[PDB]
């Protein structure tokens, strides 16, 4: 079935400008930030 | 162009308000504006249903919505998520440390994972938690529950993981015959009685941790039947009796610790630990063990750690400990061993303090 | 009482009082003012210790077991030798243990299991010998476990995967054997699976589609045989890394649906068959490393629908046919590496549209035609490699206007005419290998202005004339190979190039000494 981009529109719950963010450790994860700190967003199969 | 089911959406609204997160109300549709901890699955009619509901925060990423420590509660509205497959609460409290709600029963067929970890929950375990026949993973670790463990728990024909650690649970260990059960963790409880026989009928078991309880009686003879068992941890209990005739069937067993069973007072038979290639950790310290250091502990290939301290072992150290350079921790301290020690210099230099021999009178 | 144990700790740290100059109990009594030690303002016992990155280089004295209220211990970098002391397992308040970046050997101790409050076990980059004990399952709050950089043995017992709180599994760089268990996906809150660099045999578990908690899956460099399962298309990972193994069969078409991916790595594997064109809807992935395989067939033109791509590496396969012009669409492309294939035809002029192109490498194909002129527009290019191809025509003059070029390699093709003088103002150039060609005429003296140059190989050509005198200005040139040409005159006496360690004028027609 696959996977989809985070669509991090609503996942912060405070500070509405909720964005996606690039994280590297050359291994990259998606994070979600607004103002301070970062979040997630999910789905399953 | 898919839209969610309305009563499940209102159930999500009430649940989210109840936990303290009013922000989920502005949402124009719960299953398209997904936050971490809510999952949805559409059925054949392009209609989303809610499948996972999780709080609070183990950290930031994974950051589920936390709950109000001074205000939150568990809404009855959970009963309206007809497809809720997993429910997760971690370090989410309530206004007043409450009980485990009984209405968690009413979603029996769908729910396959119920985690209520470190919530400060008070009081006994609702019996109707058994009506969740289809449960695969049950976790109530580190609550404040007391009273019995419901018998309704043998209604989990398909359970996989059961973790009840950190409670005041009283009574005896369940008479479970749960074929699929893998990890059974009842440690740090007040459960008494003996190790029930039914247990060894659950062949699938790999972790059995009953530490820091008050379980009594000897250890089952038929514990060979647990031929998948990886780890067996029975420390700080009231166990007694004679060592089982054989544990040979217990291949893949990697770690066994009977530490702190002060009334054990039995010797270790030569043939007890013969065919244990995979055995790694053996803690038998502070168990009033009598007798002489058996030498079939030398032929344990994978043995890394052997604790026998604070016992009443007697005699010489067997010469065949010269034939052992694999161990990384060997505690024979605080016994009454007589003969002077036969350890080589390779071993003594490498081990250093990790070899304990003090408080033996005869050496 | 507590300073006693702190002074046994300091007692076992090599022999330097310069670093812990602070710990002096006769002229600095309060121990909560000492360096790296912290006491919580209430009970006023030491709760946090941070000696991170100082090189005290002794042992961890067992007196660390006598600071009971320690909830943080960070001893990284200090080059501590010896074993992890056992007494460290009776600071039951401990939450966070960083011993990473040291020379510790011995085992992971049993006493670690006593620390039922611990959250972060960071033993990274040490020398620990022995297995990952099953008893690390008996820490209910452990969230970050990383033993990366050790010499750990034994398999990964599936018990380790039955864990509901674990966030970070770091196992990279040990010698772990065995299989990937199909219970691996019972770490339901893990976001980082890292088992790279071990010796794990066995196939990928077909039941890996249930691992939706994972942000990163790294099983690369592990000798894993078998196929890549269909259910890998259910993974929610953003970094999918399966490199370096022995994975046979073809690239799962279902990977075309894993749109969340940000780094896709199948390289250095024995994968066969065509490149799935469905990968063209991976519109948001950053890296595609399909190199090292035996992938055959053409480059899918739909790879231009990967608009967010920045690192494309299809080199060292058996790809055939043309280079697709649609690669102009990838406006975010930094590195394009299609080397060592069988690509036929010319480089499309559209590819001059990758204003972000930084490395371009098509060495080792059957490419023909001329360098398109529009390559004047590749100003962001760092590294240009067209070696061992059938390129013809002339070297474009405008090629000298790609200013950030520091490695130019045109060797192995049939270029004609004389060398462009604009090649001289490639101020940042370091390697210039134009050899095995048909370059003619004068050796452009503007090579005196290649200030940072290191290696000039214009050998094996029809280059006539004299050797420029300005080459004495190159105070960085350590290899000057002018071999097999047609030059004459005497060698300039200016070759003042104290950097030269390798000259090769030969098979020429010089006149002198």
């Amino acid at each position: 079935t696959g996977s989809s981009l985070p669509d991090c529109s609503y996942a912060c719950g405070a500070c509405s400008p909720c964005k996606r963010v690039m994280i590297s450790f050359c291994s990259v994860i998606y994070r979600c930030t607004c103002r301070g700190r970062y979040y997630h967003v999910p789905s399953r199969a | 162009g898919a839209r969610t089911e309305p009563d499940e959406q209102d159930a999500v609204y009430d649940i989210m308000r109840a936990t303290g997160n009013d922000w989920a109300a502005a949402i124009p549709d719960v299953c398209r504006g997904r936050w971490h901890g809510i999952e949805c699955m559409p059925d054949q009619d392009n209609v989303y249903h809610v499948v996972s509901l999780s709080f609070g925060a183990l950290s930031d990423d994974t950051a589920f919505p936390t709950c109000d420590p001074q205000r939150s509660y568990v809404s009855e509205s959970l009963t309206r998520l007809k497809h809720l497959k997993a429910l997760f609460f971690y370090r989410c409290l309530g206004r007043a440390p409450q009980r485990i709600p009984a209405f968690l029963g009413r979603l029996g067929s769908s729910l396959q994972t119920l985690v209520l970890r470190e919530n400060g929950f008070l009081g006994p375990i609702p019996d109707e938690l058994g009506n969740l026949t289809n449960l695969k993973v049950l976790d109530l670790h580190k609550n404040h529950l007391n009273g019995s463990i419901p018998l309704s728990f043998n209604r989990f024909s398909g359970l996989r993981s059961l973790d009840l650690s950190g409670n005041r649970l009283t009574g005896s260990i369940p008479g479970f015959v749960l074929p699929a059960l893998s990890v059974l963790d009842l440690n740090q409880n007040l459960l008494t009685g003996p190790v029930p026989p039914t247990l060894t009928s659950c062949g699938s078991l790999i972790k059995i941790d009953l530490s820091r309880n008050r379980v009594t009686g000897p250890i089952p003879e038929s514990i060979n039947r647990l031929n998948q068992l990886v780890l067996l941890d029975l420390s700080y209990n009231r166990l007694s009796g004679p060592f089982p005739s054989s544990l040979q069937g217990l291949n893949s067993l990697q770690a066994l610790m009977l530490k702190g069973n002060t009334k054990f007072s039995t010797t270790i038979p030569e043939n007890a630990f013969k065919g244990l290639k995979n055995l790694m950790i053996l803690v038998l310290s502070n168990t009033n063990i009598q007798g002489s250091i058996p030498k079939s502990l030398t032929r344990l290939n994978s043995l890394r750690v052997l604790h026998l301290e604070g016992n009443n072992l007697t005699g010489e150290i067997p010469l065949e400990f010269r034939d052992v350079k694999h161990l990384s921790e060997l505690r024979l301290n605080d016994n009454s061993l007589t003969g002077p020690v036969p350890f080589e210099r390779d071993t003594v230099w490498r081990m250093r303090r990790k070899l304990r021999l003090y408080n033996n009178a005869g050496l | 009482n507590e300073g006693k144990a702190l002074m046994a700790i300091k007692g076992s740290f090599s022999n330097l009082v310069n670093m812990l100059l602070d710990w002096d109990d006769v002229h600095n009594s309060d121990l909560c003012s000492w360096r790296g030690v912290f006491c919580d303002n209430v009970s006023y016992s030491v709760v946090s210790l941070n000696l991170s990155s100082l090189n005290l280089g002794g042992e961890i004295s067992p007196a660390i077991g006598d600071l009971r209220n320690l909830q943080s211990i960070d001893l990284q970098g200090n080059k501590l030798a010896g074993q992890i002391p056992d007494e460290i397992g009776n600071c039951a308040s401990l939450v966070y243990l960083d011993l990473s970046e040291n020379l510790l050997y011995g085992d992971i101790p049993f006493s670690i299991s006593k620390l039922k409050q611990l959250e972060t076990l960071n033993l990274k980059n040490n020398q620990l010998t022995g297995p990952v004990p099953a008893t690390l399952t008996q820490i209910p709050n452990l969230k970050r476990l990383d033993l990366a950089g050790n010499h750990l043995t034994g398999e990964i017992s599936r018990l380790l995967y039955w864990n509901e709180v674990l966030q970070y599994l770091g196992l990279r760089g040990n010698m772990l054997t065995g299989t990937l268990s199909s219970d691996m996906c019972q770490l339901t809150g893990l976001w980082y699976f890292d088992v790279r660099g071990n010796n794990l045999t066995g196939t990928i578990p077909e039941s890996i589609g249930n691992c939706t908690s994972f942000q990163i899956l790294d099983i690369s460099y592990n000798q894993i045989t078998g196929e890549i399962p269909y259910n890998i298309g259910f993974l929610q990972v953003a970094t999918l890394s399966l490199q370096g193994n022995r994975l046979t069969g073809r690239i799962p078409e279902v990977i075309g649906l894993m749109q969340a991916l940000a780094v896709l790595d199948l390289s250095d594997n024995e994968l066969v068959g065509p490149i799935p064109p469905i990968l063209g809807n991976l519109s948001f992935t950053g890296k595609l490393y399909l190199h090292g395989n035996m992938l055959t067939g053409p480059i899918p033109s739909e790879l231009g629908n990967m608009s967010r791509l920045s690192y494309l590496q299809l080199n060292d396969n058996k790809l055939v046919g043309t280079i697709p012009p649609e690669l102009g669409k990838l406006e975010q492309l930094f590195e394009l590496n299609l080397a060592n294939n069988r690509l036929v035809g010319p480089i499309p002029s559209n590819i001059s549209s990758c204003a972000a192109l930084n490395q371009f490498n098509v060495h080792g194909n059957l490419l023909s035609g001329s360098i398109p002129l529009a390559f004047r527009n590749l100003g962001s290019l760092t590294y240009l490699n067209l070696s061992s191809n059938n390129f013809k025509g002339k070297i474009p003059v405008e090629l000298g206007h790609i200013i950030n070029l520091d490695k130019l390699d045109l060797s192995g093709n049939n270029f004609s005419g004389s060398i462009p003088l604009t090649l001289g103002d490639l101020e940042h150039l370091l390697i210039l290998n134009l050899s095995r060609n048909h370059l003619s005429g004068q050796l452009p003296a503007e090579f005196g202005n290649l200030r940072s140059i290191q290696m000039i190989d214009v050998s094996f050509n029809l280059l006539s004339g004299v050797i420029p005198t300005e080459l004495g200005q190159l105070q960085n040139l350590n290899s000057l190979i002018l071999n097999n040409n047609k030059l004459h005159g005497k060698i300039p006496d200016q070759l003042n190039c104290f950097t030269l360690v390798n000259l090769n004028v030969s098979f020429n027609n010089l006149s002198g000494i």
